[PDB]
């Protein structure tokens, strides 16, 4: 199956004193592997997966250097954006950045991305072709002009199609015991009665990896979405994920309803009944 | 591996 | 200034059984801005030893966090999550329901 490496960065300004709170996290697929937190004591990029601990002090020195530079860019940005938007020094503001690369089953480059938001709104993003920019408003258009003049897209494209893919492969290989393992969902059904005429069936998927999954209900072999509730996929806290989907049914008619589960760890999609 | 350089807005 | 209210799920790391060591989780997602207060409650009282994940966010820029604490479920003990955020006039409490 497909894989990705993504980095996520948040800076939140602190108006009254000092620099922003900066938090950086790195992922391979749905596995966090590194973090930097400006409030933490170490002031180093820190490992969050055993397979990254393989990398030497030179790696850690390099990543720490770069991540501090990312923090300084964000600090400057928060000031620039306050100016662009004619805002006061009184309020706290947020910048968010995400970039990374997708590869397919053959581990070859599929897609790259680099996007930026200010106070939770799109600001500027690299287009799919990795050659041009989407600027949401006139402030971001001024940024676009600057980045065109400085050939920023060209630098990013080289990274996204090159280093990003190359190091994704490296991590996938080094972390193969977990990163290349799929954990099929463990499934079961629960039943509840709300009245003597209405029941709830809930189809559970637990302990699965990666997070991508599909859970659906059928009634007499036909798709059922009415009277269903599907919760957001949630982290278990041990690296795996959980989800459920429920349906409301007439008491006594539970037999018509079947839950269907699709996941990369199941060679055959799975069916459950009450 | 983080991107080498990060341009300011 | 965009303001998005957090979604909240409260649940255990492993299938919950009495007398068996586990973790209680409060997953908060879909919120903006990032400042948020999350407490886990045992019988209405704030649990002291609670950790949380590193701040990250979804495609749509909304933030998510997992808060979590070690616990050993019992028949009698009631657990919940209490969340406050700029979007909430009063704290929101969601009870842990093991029978879900």
């Amino acid at each position: 199956g497909s894989h990705s490496m993504r980095y996520f960065f948040t800076s939140v300004s602190r108006p009254g004193r000092g620099e922003p709170r900066f938090i950086a996290v790195g992922y391979v697929d749905d596995t966090q592997f590194v973090r930097f937190d400006s409030d933490a004591a170490s002031q180093r990029m820190e490992p969050r997966a055993p397979w990254i601990e393989q990398e030497g002090p030179e790696y850690w020195d390099g990543e720490t250097r770069k991540v501090k530079a990312h923090s300084q860019t964000h600090r400057v940005d928060l000031g620039t954006l306050r100016g662009y938007y004619n805002q006061s020094e009184a309020g706290s503001h947020t910048v968010q950045r995400m970039y990374g690369c997708d590869v397919g089953s053959d581990w070859r480059f599929l897609r790259g991305y680099h996007q930026y938001a200010y106070d939770g709104k799109d600001y500027i993003a690299l287009k799919e072709d990795l050659r041009s920019w989407t600027a949401a408003d006139m402030a971001a258009q001024t940024t676009k002009h600057k980045w065109e003049a400085a050939h920023v897209a060209e630098q990013l494209r080289a990274y996204l199609e090159g280093t990003c893919v190359e190091w994704l492969r490296r991590y996938l290989e080094n972390g193969k015991e977990t990163l290349q393992r799929t954990d099929a969902p463990k499934t079961h059904m629960t039943h509840h009665a709300v009245s003597d005429h209405e029941a709830t069936l809930r189809c559970w998927a637990l302990s699965f990896y990666p997070a991508e999954i599909t859970l659906t209900w059928q009634r007499d072999g036909e798709d059922q979405t009415q009277d269903t509730e599907l919760v957001e996929t949630r982290p278990a806290g041990d690296g795996t994920f959980q989800k459920w989907v429920a349906v409301v049914v007439p008491s006594g008619q539970e037999q018509r309803y079947t839950c269907h589960v699709q996941h990369e760890g199941l060679p055959k999609p799975l069916t459950l009944r009450w | 591996n983080l991107v080498p350089m990060v341009a300011t807005v | 200034m965009i303001q998005r209210t957090p979604k909240i799920q409260v649940y255990s790391r492993h299938p919950a059984e009495n007398g068996k060591s586990n973790f209680l989780n409060c997953y908060v997602s879909g919120f903006h801005p990032s400042d948020i207060e999350v407490d886990l409650l045992k019988n209405g009282e704030r649990i002291e030893k609670v950790e949380h994940s590193d701040l990250s966010f979804s495609k749509d820029w909304s933030f998510y966090l997992l808060y979590y604490t070690e616990f050993t479920p019992t028949e009698k003990d009631e657990y919940a999550c209490r969340v406050n955020h700029v979007t909430l006039s009063q704290p929101k409490i969601v009870k842990w329901d093991r029978d879900m």
